[PDB]
């Protein structure tokens, strides 16, 4: 039968990208067509696959991950690229297989007082690994002296909220992102083309 | 690219005042923004964050407001360690940088006062030299808008001065402004009169003052 | 003792190398986004770099491929290396400590940087003579020197109310030009001695001059 990529570009409701959402997609026949024939996506880049040319191709996995950042940050969303999202939210693998879709959601996304539903991690000691997801509310020691659960100076809640308001310039403005990534292991493929 | 526009460039308040600063993003950065205070020779100092929020050890007579493009810090009451100038900083734009707004320094009111102006001409020992030197003084004036025209046998001249103002006199609160006009020696024989001409909020109409070369 | 200190400015010829330190206490530099701003005479805060807690680095156009930002955790300190310095490099360099949507909060107090080819020069001191028309003005041309400071006084500091020592200009030859002016009673010019003295200790100057009223 078909994949369920209504399911993810279609959803009501998108993940912070601390948080960011991950679909496990298997045993089913895809329909790239419905993707790349779309006049609706503002974003559309692939590495290591043509999109076109997917159709002909059989994975043993595809994983469908999907969030919210500012316009100004989908540029993150690619192999070796650095910034707060992908330094600390959401990070591709430098031989990244799959594919970034992002459209501009601020008819949905931004409310008129801000929508503060949506957050990113903004303080983080190193760099997420690939596809690491950190999921902690743990204080922020920015100084030498420790902070024990308490905030303040020196001592910061690690998430923070962007706040989508409809009059942002598009670089402050939502956009959905989509990430597709099409895994390639030594057990019986799942997912194949029309 | 997002463009910040601060005003007024300069204000006069006395003590006490309620004073407000303006700044207008050219398109919604939302809540994104923070004012800063700095004076003259110091480093600047953090007052209001995300367009609201007092920073911890500000006075509470500052405060911060607006979203989207239109922005305003207030004091409230304005008190004498308060005189500097004041920014406002657009935070975490694209491409990476830091956008401050032009700025608006606040300077201590007083009445008018009129510039007295007098004109140097270049000593003859500098002449020895090669070089004229053309002194112009403003001196003691309020506010400190002036505008100084050199003429040069009736010749406006541009692009060939530079112009210093003090600061604040902390006793009558006036400024004092000098402009240098240079030229070459041998430019410098070549006319005969030398003015400048003030204007300023003091003077019913623009002063001259002027020599002729050899007099 | 929350504060950030900086070092290491200084004069130095175009095309020269500098390395500013910002030595931290309180603010751990590396849990932090520690940034590079200067500051050019009469103009505004220009940010030059900065370095992620995490390790990422990004700089101004106007330094890519010049400047190197860097920090040593086992020193609390923050760096800044300066290569292929050019005049326009010239600025107090400040480093602070950025909270993004919180702001920059933490500022040093600067370290002053002079890229310049200009040579150590005194200066030249030239009569402002009275002119032969209640009180007048006269003064000092204090022209041609480099580097900065200067200090002007009058008669060995006897002569103090109304003086007004302008700030310095650089002219388009890259030295430095200043006037020193006084207003006194007309009526002293004739038994009374102005001389301004210049103190210009980069290059040991020492200069007395004294204003005359002009002699047609
Ligand atoms: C995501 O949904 C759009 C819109 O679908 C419409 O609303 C749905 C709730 C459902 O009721 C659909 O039947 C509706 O058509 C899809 O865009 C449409 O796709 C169909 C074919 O799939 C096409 O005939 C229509 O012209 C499309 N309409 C528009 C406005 O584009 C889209 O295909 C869905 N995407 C995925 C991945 O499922
Ligand atoms: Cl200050
Ligand atoms: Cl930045
Ligand atoms: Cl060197
Ligand atoms: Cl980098
Ligand atoms: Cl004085």
């Amino acid at each position: 039968n078909l994949c369920p990529f209504g399911e993810v570009f279609n959803a009501t409701r998108f993940a912070s990208v601390y948080a960011w959402n991950r679909k496990r997609i298997s045993n089913c026949v895809a329909d790239y067509s419905v993707l790349y024939n779309s006049a609706s996506f503002s974003t559309f880049k692939c590495y290591g696959v043509s999109p076109t040319k997917l159709n002909d191709l059989c994975f043993t996995n595809v994983y469908a991950d999907s969030f919210v950042i500012r316009g100004d940050e989908v540029r993150q969303i690619a192999p070796g690229q650095t910034g707060k999202i992908a330094d600390y939210n959401y990070k591709l693998p430098d031989d990244f297989t799959g594919c970034v879709i992002a459209w501009n959601s601020n008819n949905l996304d931004s409310k008129v007082g801000g929508n503060y539903n949506y957050l990113y991690r903004l303080f983080r000691k190193s760099n997420l690994k690939p596809f690491e997801r950190d999921i902690s509310t743990e204080i922020y020691q920015a100084g030498s002296t420790p902070c024990n659960g308490v905030e303040g100076f020196n001592c910061y809640f690690p998430l923070q909220s962007y706040g989508f308001q409809p009059t942002n310039g598009v670089g402050y403005q939502p956009y959905r992102v989509v990430v597709l990534s099409f895994e390639l292991l030594h057990a019986p493929a799942t997912v194949c083309g029309k | 690219e997002i463009v910040m526009t601060q005003s007024p460039s300069s204000l006069s308040a006395s003590v006490g005042d309620r004073v407000t600063i303006t700044c207008r993003a050219s398109q919604g950065i939302s809540s994104y923004l923070a004012w800063y205070q700095q004076k003259p020779g110091k480093a600047p100092k953090l007052l209001i964050y995300a367009a609201s929020t007092l920073q911890s050890g500000v006075p509470s007579r500052f405060s911060g407001s607006g979203s989207g493009t239109d922005f305003t810090l207030t004091i409230s009451s304005l008190q004498p360690e308060d005189f500097a100038t004041y920014y406002c900083q657009q935070l975490d734009s694209y491409p990476p940088g830091y956008t401050f707004g032009q700025g608006t320094k606040v300077d201590i009111k007083r009445t008018v006062a009129a510039p007295s102006v007098f004109i140097f001409p270049p000593s003859d020992e500098q002449l020895k030299s090669g070089t004229a030197s053309v002194v112009c003084l403003l001196n003691n004036f309020y506010p400190r808008e002036a505008k100084v025209q050199w003429k040069v046998d009736n010749a406006l001249q541009s692009g060939n001065s530079q112009e210093s103002v003090t600061e604040q006199d902390s006793k009558d609160s006036t400024y004092s402004l000098s402009s240098t006009l240079t030229l070459s020696k041998a430019d410098y024989e070549k006319h005969k009169v030398y003015a400048c001409e003030v204007t300023h909020q003091g003077l019913s109409s623009p002063v001259t003052k002027s020599f002729n070369r050899g007099e | 003792q929350v504060q950030l200190v900086e070092s290491g400015g200084g004069l130095i010829q175009p095309g020269g190398s500098l390395r500013l330190s910002c030595a931290a206490s309180g603010v751990t530099v590396s849990s932090n986004y520690m940034s590079w701003v200067r500051q050019a005479p009469g103009k505004g805060l220009e940010w030059v770099s900065i370095i992620y807690s995490g390790g990422t680095t990004y700089y101004a156009d106007s330094v890519k491929g010049r400047f190197t930002i860097s920090r040593d955790s086992s020193m609390n300190t923050l760096y800044l290396q300066m290569n292929s310095l050019r005049a326009e490099d010239t600025a107090v360099y400040y480093c602070a400590r950025d909270l993004m949507v919180y702001g920059i909060d933490v500022w040093g107090q600067g370290t002053t940087v002079t890229v310049s080819s200009a040579s150590t020069k005194g200066p030249s001191v030239f009569p402002l003579a009275p002119s032969s028309k209640g009180t007048a003005a006269l003064g000092c041309l204090v022209k041609d020197y480099f580097p900065e400071p200067v200090t002007v006084s009058w008669n060995s500091g006897a002569l103090t109310s109304g003086v007004h020592t302008f700030p310095a200009v650089l002219q388009s030859s890259g030295l430095y030009s200043l006037s020193s002016v006084v207003t006194v009673p007309s009526s002293s010019l004739g038994t009374q001695t102005y001389i301004c003295n210049v103190n210009h200790k980069p290059s040991n100057t020492k200069v007395d001059k004294k204003v005359e009223p002009k002699s047609c």
